[PDB]
């Protein structure tokens, strides 16, 4: 009923971080999560989620470089981050809903995390 | 207002129907979720053992009338019910005592179920006024049960775990027996005739051995629905053989035909609407957040609301007519608030399904509060029988039917899956619409032949 994500921070382009979901009374493993993320002036967004039975869904821009898994021991959801973009810098947040479904909206979601900063810098070493 | 042992036998059937329903309402995600069944497999399972939860209701009465007591078969059923739900959660342990478990809850609740209802018969003076009365107060006791178990079961199955909530059912029937045991003294005088002769050892053990044989064989059919289907259709088409060779009994075929259809449509609360809520119905009404699992409580509630009202308030083929056109009208608004009342994500309000589950109990009120009591009065043991049988066969045609809703478990998309639920439950609410229609125009010649 209530998640906590973990494992923000910030990041140079290419590089990697892994964002964590874990809940507190409710077993996560009855749940659908799906990971929002709201950048500077724009709506909270869908990016991508897993349901109660492994069903996986994506936003179009993230494919290939985000995955989506699920520690059902641990009960905890994960959002692996590689190829890490500047336009991929928001608060991420964390939803869940019960069952298999996962809607592309914030209004399809009960339960929600409080969010966490992810920056990514077009640093890049000096050549 | 009723005689005191009213007031045990209502407490009574409040726990058992507690602790019956907080299986069913998680019975069929327990499946999908904990056994990795396939939404498929899952609702023709369920629609097996909801056959034999109900096929199995003619040995209660029997064994009660002629071989133990009301009051001796109140107790074994309860017993028997106990232990089954104590094995369901210990199936969590021993995954391979499942279907072992459903038997025994089958089983159990077919030597139990006949009897409370018995018992309250026997509790007045025989035209009392009364009695109707006390039996509207006695089937708003098995819905305030049934509304609590599927309120709160899914969340406590969510919370604790599957162990915990069948060890609450369990503990339900134990409490259903601590308070009979404890008011055994207000029903001395009341009971069949057994009870009051010394009890036979030779009918009880007749009574366990036929329990456990059947225990085994609901378990294998459970496991098996595809010899489950062959047994009842072969076992239905030779009653109807042996119906058709022995005409007031034609009305009784017909409207045990029409009940069929009621009961394909009462089995897909558990499956396919319990489903349609989970997949693509928003969780929150009136603001609060709920497990899409509990709207299965909707019918309870509407019964318990609506049972009185429609107590205050044609004759016997006409309330089937209109029970037909209730159901009917809550599959064709739950089709057309998918078709047209839908978000841009593919979720519809959880007040169409409120409507939904209003209409279906109103049909529950007119047609199985009122059918059996005046197919009685149409009317025997054979037919009985049939009745049970082609009722069990609605079952599990009622799965076989929840299954043309079955999700894969890799969609996650609700505009994916509500143009299916639509399709089946418009296809639904079309037929039995038609099946309405039909049921009115017979209405004279059926009341002619009542008469
Ligand atoms: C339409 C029938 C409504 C059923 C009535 C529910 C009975 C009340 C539940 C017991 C007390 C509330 O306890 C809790 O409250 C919160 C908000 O209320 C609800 O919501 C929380 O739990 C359920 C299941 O655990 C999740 O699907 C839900 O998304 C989560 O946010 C649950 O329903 C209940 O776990
Ligand atoms: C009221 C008398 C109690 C009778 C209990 C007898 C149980 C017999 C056990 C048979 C084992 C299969
Ligand atoms: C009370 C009887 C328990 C039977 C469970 C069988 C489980 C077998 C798993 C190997
Ligand atoms: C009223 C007592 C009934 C005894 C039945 C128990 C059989 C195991
Ligand atoms: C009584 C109807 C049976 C239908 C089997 C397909």
């Amino acid at each position: 009923v209530q998640l906590v994500e973990s494992g923000g921070g910030l990041v140079q382009a290419g590089g990697s971080l892994r964002l964590s979901c874990a809940a507190s009374g409710p077993t996560l493993s009855n749940y659908a999560v799906g990971w929002f993320r709201q950048a500077p002036g724009k709506e909270r967004e869908f990016v991508a989620g897993i349901n109660w039975s492994s069903g996986l869904r994506y936003k179009d821009v993230v494919k290939g470089r985000f995955t989506v898994s699920r520690d059902n021991v641990k009960d905890t959801v994960y959002l692996q981050m590689n190829s890490l973009k500047p336009e991929d810098t928001a608060v991420y947040y964390c939803a869940a809903r019960f069952g298999g479904m996962l809607p592309l909206q914030p209004s399809g979601y009960a339960n929600w995390g409080q969010g966490t900063q992810v920056t990514v810098s077009s640093h890049h070493h000096h050549h | 207002q009723q005689p005191r042992p009213f007031f045990m036998i209502f407490f009574v059937e409040l726990w058992e129907r507690f602790g019956y329903y907080g299986v069913q309402g998680v019975l069929a995600v327990f499946f999908v979720k904990q056994l990795g069944f396939s939404q498929e497999q899952a609702f023709v399972t369920f629609g097996a053992f909801a056959a034999l939860v109900y096929g199995l209701i003619s040995i209660g009465g029997y064994v009660g009338d002629h071989l133990l007591g009301t009051k001796r078969t109140i107790v074994l059923g309860a017993l028997v019910l106990a232990i089954g739900y104590f094995m369901t959660g210990m199936s969590l342990l021993k995954p391979d005592l499942i279907f072992i478990a459903l038997g025994t809850i089958a089983v159990g609740n077919g030597l139990f179920k006949a009897n409370p209802a018995s018992l309250l018969s026997k509790c007045y003076p025989p035209k009392d006024p009364r009695l109707d009365g006390a039996f509207t107060l006695f089937y708003m006791s098995i819905n305030i049960g049934s509304l609590i178990a599927l309120s709160l079961a899914p969340v406590i199955a969510d919370r604790f775990g599957y162990s915990v909530t069948y060890n609450l059912c369990g503990a339900g029937l134990i409490i259903a027996l601590l308070v009979y045991i404890a008011c055994r003294g207000m029903v001395k005088d009341i009971g069949s005739e057994p009870d009051f002769r010394p009890m036979s050892f030779s009918k009880l053990l007749y009574v366990l051995l036929g329990s456990v044989v059947m225990i085994f064989v609901c378990a294998w059919l459970m496991h098996n629905v595809e010899v489950a289907n062959l047994v009842l259709i072969v076992l239905s088409i030779v009653v109807t053989i042996i119906f058709f060779r022995q005409n007031k009994m034609f009305v009784a075929f017909v409207l045990m035909l029409e009940a069929v259809v009621f009961y394909i449509l009462y089995a897909q609360m558990p499956t396919s609407l319990n489903f349609f809520a989970i997949n693509n119905v928003h969780h929150e009404i009136l603001g609060f957040s709920i497990n899409p699992v509990s709207f299965q409580a909707l019918n309870p509630f509407w019964v318990v609301l609506a049972s009185p009202i429609l107590a205050g308030i044609l004759s016997m083929p006409m309330k089937f007519t209109l029970g037909m056109f209730m159901c009917s009208l809550g599959f064709l608004t739950a089709a057309a608030a998918g078709m047209w009342f839908a978000d841009a994500q593919g979720l519809t309000s959880p007040w169409f399904i409120v409507l939904v589950y209003l209409f279906q109990s109103l049909g529950e009120l007119f047609i199985s509060a009122l059918g059996l009591a005046m197919i009685a009065a149409l009317v025997m043991g054979f037919i009985l029988g049939m009745w049970f049988l082609t009722q069990a066969a609605a079952f599990l045609l009622g799965g076989y039917v929840a299954t043309f809703t079955a999700v894969p478990d890799n969609i996650t998309d609700p505009l994916e899956t509500l143009p299916v639920y639509t399709n089946v439950f418009g296809k639904i609410g079309l037929v039995t619409l038609g099946v309405a229609v039909v049921m009115l125009l017979m209405v004279p010649w059926l009341k002619r032949m009542i008469a």
